[PDB]
């Protein structure tokens, strides 16, 4: 059973974001 | 099954309790979170020009179309039903299996979402797009999840469905209030916040006041006037509530008051009645839209209805339509009425606060009613919860339909729902603070 | 016979109504500076995150 603590959390939510927003501007790159 | 139920994140309980003000700065800290993640576009949407299929489910679901927070607090609620009957029909392990139904329901409603229709073109999207806007899907559920945990098992004040709804109404009507998008029609730039208009207006141009107070076709300030009238009459009636003195028998020296709020069940009715109409809209829609006599009962969609069971829900859309069509009204305002009284009777007993269970709870901590015998105590209870359960949702619809004829910003059923989650926060703050 | 079951549920919610102690001024005050404070906080959150949002998400779009 993995345990993580609110920072965990909220950092990998951070990440989840910023990885949202590479995949947009990775998209947009290769689009143009 | 095992396995599978426990291969899932997790977050620690806090064995050591944490103070007030780190609890503010967590579910401050989540609600930003929840913010940031429901205003960021998801990826490999080709087109969002189409009607909303699930516009009736933004407001209960606090979601947003095309951001990562679509499906919004779905997760939680469709988790928490399913494990409600399997319950029903028969530790940590439950946690795990609920964590992991709502990852395959969330899976389930974002494969729905993307076939729907929006999105664009599923088939020209082709398998690797839909695919990839399913697992940002999935990870925001988890994300959701993960987030209502971290309310829950002690980090934050309430719950994450709670908190998620009255901050995507809050932002709805402050964001009413104050936008500063212009818009233009032919007519200058005009303002999409009532306040920053009224301020423009009046720099720009008693026109302009006027203007600023019947502006049809964006928010008003005479809706602004209403909604804020409807936070103090939510508020005054909140506050209502029936003390019952009451001592204690098991172990003497304990003395205290036992209050039985006239809004019985704080928003559950408004969160059942409005799941109920939502789900009657999105059924009705997608019914009319596919594919029947019976159908058009149903609701003859054109979006807002114009005839049928869903248009007799509808509220009204002026006073024309009322005008026009006074039975609409009447049934409309006879059947918010009564789903609230017969949802707040059902939940009353359901919930485990019925007369007989609080009397089970007085008698085994022993609790006694001040000038009444203990065997007496569940009779009193029983003239006072039930009236208070019915006629709590009896006001509860009658302030949502108020709201809604004054044309309040954020909609009656969303004030009524902010209101009730920020008196339930108050109350947290006001238990912590004396603890 | 509908009209005795509706008598009794008027007349016992007037009295429960009677009975109920309503908010006098000061606890009102409280209360509804408390809503305001946490209404104004919530939506002013979300009013500044979706302001904040907004050049992005023309940027990154």
């Amino acid at each position: 059973g993995l345990k993580v603590g609110p920072v965990p959390v909220l950092v990998m939510s951070l990440l989840f974001i910023a990885s949202v927003f590479m995949l947009h501007i990775w998209g947009k790159y290769t689009r143009s | 099954i095992k396995p599978f139920c426990v291969i899932l994140p997790e977050i620690q309980k806090p064995e050591r309790k944490i103070q007030f003000k780190e609890k503010v700065l967590w579910t401050a800290i989540t609600l930003f979170i929840f913010l940031v993640c429901c205003q960021i576009p998801l990826f490999g949407i080709m087109s969002s020009d189409s009607a909303d299929p699930f516009y009736w489910m933004r407001v209960i679901l606090a979601s947003n179309r095309g951001t990562l927070m679509e499906l919004g607090i779905s997760p939680i609620v469709t988790s928490g039903l399913i494990m409600q009957l399997l319950a029903g029909a028969k530790r940590a392990l439950f946690n795990g299996a609920q964590k992991l139904f709502g990852m395959i329901i969330t899976i389930g409603q974002s494969i729905v979402y993307v076939m729907t229709g929006m999105y664009g073109d599923p088939s020209e999207m082709g398998a690797g797009i839909c695919l990839l806007i399913t697992i940002q899907l999935f990870v925001a559920g988890l994300i959701v999840l993960l987030l209502d945990e971290l309310l829950q098992k002690g980090y934050g004040l309430g719950s994450g469905i709670s908190l998620f709804i009255a901050t995507n109404i809050c932002e709805t009507i402050v964001w009413k209030a104050f936008s500063p998008t212009t818009v233009n029609t032919g007519r200058g730039m005009e303002f999409e916040g009532a306040i920053i208009a009224l301020f423009h207006l009046l720099a720009t141009r008693v026109r302009a006041l006027r203007e600023a107070f019947y502006r049809q076709n964006l928010p008003n300030l005479m809706n602004l006037i209403a909604t804020i009238f409807v936070f103090a009459v939510v508020i005054y009636f909140q506050g209502f509530r029936y003390e019952l003195p009451i001592r204690s028998t098991k172990v003497r020296g304990q003395i205290g008051i036992y209050p039985i709020k006239l809004f019985y069940t704080s928003n559950i009715p408004i969160i059942l009645q409005s799941a109920l109409v939502s789900n009657l809209y999105v059924i009705s829609q997608m019914l009319s839209a596919r594919f029947n006599l019976l159908v058009s009962l149903l609701g003859t969609w054109s979006a807002y209805p114009v005839g049928g069971l869903c248009y007799y829900l509808s509220p009204p859309e002026s006073f024309g339509s009322v005008l026009e069509d006074p039975v609409h009204a009447v049934v409309y305002i006879v059947f918010m009425l009564g789903s609230c009284a017969f949802f707040s009777k059902t939940w009353i007993e359901v919930s485990g606060s019925s007369p007989r269970d609080i009397a089970k709870q007085f008698k085994d901590q022993g609790m006694v009613i001040n000038g009444k015998r203990e065997t007496s105590i569940y009779r009193e209870l029983k003239k006072i919860i039930p009236t208070a359960a019915a006629f709590g949702g009896l006001c509860i619809g009658a302030l949502s339909v108020l709201a809604d004829f004054l044309g309040a910003i954020g909609s009656g059923t969303g004030i009524l729902l902010a209101v009730t989650i920020i008196y339930q926060y108050f109350e947290i703050f006001v238990k912590e603070q004396s603890e | 016979q509908f009209v005795e079951p509706s008598r009794q549920f008027v007349k016992d919610s007037i009295r429960l109504v009677k009975r109920c102690t309503k908010p006098d001024r000061k606890e009102f005050q409280k209360i509804a500076m408390a809503t305001a404070i946490g209404f104004a906080i919530m939506g002013f959150i979300g009013f500044f995150v979706k302001l904040i949002h907004i050049p992005i998400n023309n940027i990154i779009v």
